[PDB]
């Protein structure tokens, strides 16, 4: 059995340009547990990326939270790159402050 | 506190 | 109520990449409080919330001892399951276990759970009578008979009725200022024109705890459920939760639309409009 990951990219706090914040990528609903999640700045991978400990829902599907410290700006684009055995080529989802 | 009960298959 | 305590074990085999990894997380309601990872520098049961850190060396040593034995048990279980299903030692497989207790407002056990999955399908489960098992297939029947023979249900019933309930009572008291104190959402509506004829209305709930929340849109009444884009509630990363609900409205109609928020932390249900 396999289940493809649902993915959400968002911030911990309301996005305010110039102000300190955390960038979150939330993968859930996936199986098996092997997953490769990276957060990006202008297309490039961010170095210091912490993640929550692996757990799962009542339906056995796994969820994870990857987060990093970031400073939002009018110029800088942020994204989430997710790779899983169910995905033919990785899936990118851009951070949107309205989302 | 976790269970001390061994669950071997 | 509420209230619940749950442990989630994940045992994953990885042929050629060392021994199986074992990961265990403990929750009290919507809050993680303990973790264990067999791939850490020095395997230990570690605190994840401020209110559990006040435990003593005996608690941590004792839990670490229990997790190390469980890790090995589930390493053996992976080998056992491989013969039950007549599978190769070339493939990655997964055992998941979740168990715990639910208590009512008075602290009395309402419900106990103990469930297992193999490769993400129900494998075997303790029945609510806390004395019998439901097995999903004939391979789980083998395991079932072993547990009947070993009186596993009787040992687990006593844990759920004794230790599990006793410790949740302690945890609930030690973390009462977060676990028993509800966090209402901060709420606001945003308005983004799509075209000259349409606009998105998005209702926001931020920094709320517990995770349970109802967020609906209405148009003069009644509900717009089949048209509302609702995201799955997500963790903020600071123990609290986030959710939004969007609706695409025709330009000129934005004042007919109300957002409605229900949450335990609010004393009265909210109605919001764009302003």
């Amino acid at each position: 059995i396999q289940r493809t990951p649902k993915i959400q990219v968002y911030s911990r706090h309301p996005a305010e340009n110039g102000k300190s914040n955390f960038l979150n990528c939330y993968v859930s609903g996936f199986h098996p547990s092997d997953i490769e999640v990276d957060l990006l700045k202008n297309g490039e991978r961010i170095e210091k990326v912490e993640h929550s400990d692996l757990s799962f829902s009542k339906d056995w599907s796994f969820y994870l939270l990857y987060y990093t410290e970031f400073t939002p700006t009018e110029k800088d684009e942020y994204a989430c790159r997710v790779n899983h055995v169910t995905l033919s080529q990785p899936k990118i989802v851009k951070w949107d402050r309205d989302m | 506190l976790s269970s001390p009960v061994t669950k071997s298959f | 109520g509420s209230h619940s305590m749950r442990y989630f074990y994940t045992a994953m085999s990885r042929p050629g990449r060392g021994e199986p990894r074992f990961i265990a997380v403990g929750y009290v309601d919507d809050t993680q409080f303990v973790r264990f990872d067999s791939d850490a520098a020095s395997p230990r049961m570690a605190p994840r919330a401020p209110w559990i850190e006040q435990e003593g060396p005996e608690y941590w040593d004792g839990e670490t001892r229990n997790m190390k034995a469980s890790a090995q048990t589930y390493r053996e279980n992976l080998r056992i399951a491989l013969r039950y299903y007549n599978q190769s030692e070339a493939g990655s497989h997964i055992i998941q276990v979740m168990y715990g207790c639910d208590v009512g407002p008075d602290g009395r056990l309402l419900r106990g759970h103990d469930q297992s999955a193999y490769d993400g399908k129900d494998y075997i489960a303790l029945n609510e009578d806390l004395s019998s098992w439901t097995a999903a297939d004939t391979a789980a029947q083998i395991t079932q008979r072993k547990w009947e023979a070993a009186r596993v249900a009787e040992q687990l019933r006593a844990y759920l009725e004794g230790l599990c309930v006793e410790w949740l009572r302690r945890y609930l008291e030690n973390g009462k200022e977060t676990l028993q104190r509800a966090d209402p959402p901060k709420t606001h509506v945003t308005h983004h024109p799509i075209s000259d004829h349409e606009a998105t209305l998005r209702c926001w709930a931020l920094g709320f705890y517990p995770a349970e929340i109802t967020l609906t849109w209405q148009r003069d009444g009644e509900d717009q459920t089949q048209d509302t884009e609702l995201v799955e509630t997500r963790p903020a990363g600071d123990r609290t939760f986030q959710k939004w609900a969007a609706v695409v409205v025709p330009s000129g109609e934005e004042q007919r639309y109300t957002c409605h928020v229900q949450h335990e932390g609010l004393p009265k249900p909210l109605t919001l409009r764009w302003e």
